[PDB]
């Protein structure tokens, strides 16, 4: 039952076509997931990353980017450093 | 930007190139294969072989040098303490110097500017946001990370850091005519809390950002704006930028700033004599009208 959906992701000059899918018990892929995804990817922590789509702020952590517009082909901009704790 | 539909064959690679994407890619690749990409310091091109403000003159042609490059360590390495150690009201044109360093480098520029983005001082803070309009300015991208960036600082109440995002938005949007954008930023140009210099950087973004598109709402904010504004407080030196966004949003026009410039006949002479020439040269620019 894995809503799987495809982003393009894209910072420091590295892009990624993730195809990620909901996790945590929701139907759709959330904020909460792709946090999971890009930290498990990276490790940047939710405070100071920075997931931007459209030109939309992310805030709220427990909007559902797939209501919000989210689509097949639609890329997104994570911005922050790369930690290595 | 053409703002079209993936119907098209290829509409990926057609949107990509009008958006510039490559455009940072090919011009390092270049500058390297002629050689020409070590970043020339302010220093030697002075020949000092024989200070805030000066110091801050040799960061911006430092800037200006190493411009659309994204390669230049004086302001990456130790840029925090060259900002501590400059003076003043510096600190923000030196922050938007290094995002013309990194202007058309979204991916690069992005991440070298996140850092200074959560600086202490407000101009490192509004000179930060500034420099991620400058990196945006020109290119378009897909997602646009310009919009988002700028959230609360598009109409934050600090003066200095409202003026860096609102300059970094009209710079971004420049040519892109978006209607989020611009349904955006003039709402910002309504508000009175701003200063008389806040409130023409605003007409300038949205004369830049909708340059050449007649944008009749735009326009009738910036007369809304004047007519609110008193005439003895606005002619004394800085609302000269409302005539140049009329002038920029009916660029290349002419013949319909008849229109505009009666409905500007009830300003006082001092201003509406300098209002009305500018906006109709700028309307009639390149056309050989004598």
């Amino acid at each position: 039952a894995a809503a799987g959906l495809t982003v393009t992701v894209t910072h420091s000059n590295e892009k990624h076509d993730l195809h990620v899918t909901s996790q945590q018990g929701s139907s759709e892929p959330v904020v909460q997931d792709l946090a999971q995804v890009v930290e498990e990817v990276i490790g940047v922590p939710q405070s100071f990353q920075k997931l931007i789509f459209k030109g939309k702020s992310l805030k709220e952590m427990e909007t559902p980017l797939s209501a919000l517009g989210i689509q097949d082909g639609c890329r997104v901009m994570l911005i922050g450093k790369k930690n290595s704790p | 930007f053409l703002e079209l539909s993936e119907d098209v064959e290829e509409y990926e690679d057609l949107t990509e190139i009008m958006s510039n994407v490559q455009l940072n890619s090919n011009f390092l690749a270049l500058a390297r294969e002629l050689d020409i990409m070590e970043p020339k310091v302010p220093d030697d091109i002075y020949k000092t072989h024989l200070s805030a403000r000066m110091n801050l003159a040799s960061s911006f042609v430092n800037g200006f040098v190493n411009a659309a490059f994204g390669q230049d360590k004086l302001l990456t390495d130790d840029g925090n303490k060259w900002l501590y150690k400059n003076k003043d009201h510096g600190m923000l044109s030196a922050a938007a110097s290094l995002g013309m360093i990194l202007l058309w480098d979204v991916d690069g520029g992005l991440t070298q500017i996140d850092k200074y983005l959560y600086s202490s001082e407000d101009y490192i803070k509004s000179g930060a946001l500034l420099a991620c309009g400058i990196v945006n300015s020109g290119v378009r991208n897909e997602c646009d990370p310009a919009l988002a960036l700028l959230s609360d600082y598009v109409l934050h109440n600090s003066n200095t850091m409202r003026l860096g995002s609102i300059f970094g938005l009209g710079l971004a949007y420049a040519g892109s005519n978006r209607e989020d954008v611009l349904t955006l930023l003039l709402p910002v140009m309504g508000d009175s809390k701003s200063s008389m210099e806040v409130a023409g950087v605003t007409a300038l973004a949205c004369g830049m950002i909708a340059v050449g598109s007649c944008n009749g709402d735009v326009t009738s904010t910036i007369l809304q704006t004047i007519m609110e504004k008193s005439e003895t407080e606005l002619k004394d030196t800085y609302a000269r930028w409302l005539p140049l966004g009329l002038g920029l949003n009916h660029l290349g026009k002419g013949e319909a700033i008849e229109a505009i410039l009666a409905a500007l006949e009830v300003v006082s002479e001092p201003f509406r004599s300098f209002a009305n020439t500018l906006v109709d040269v700028c309307a009639y620019a390149g056309s050989g009208n004598v």
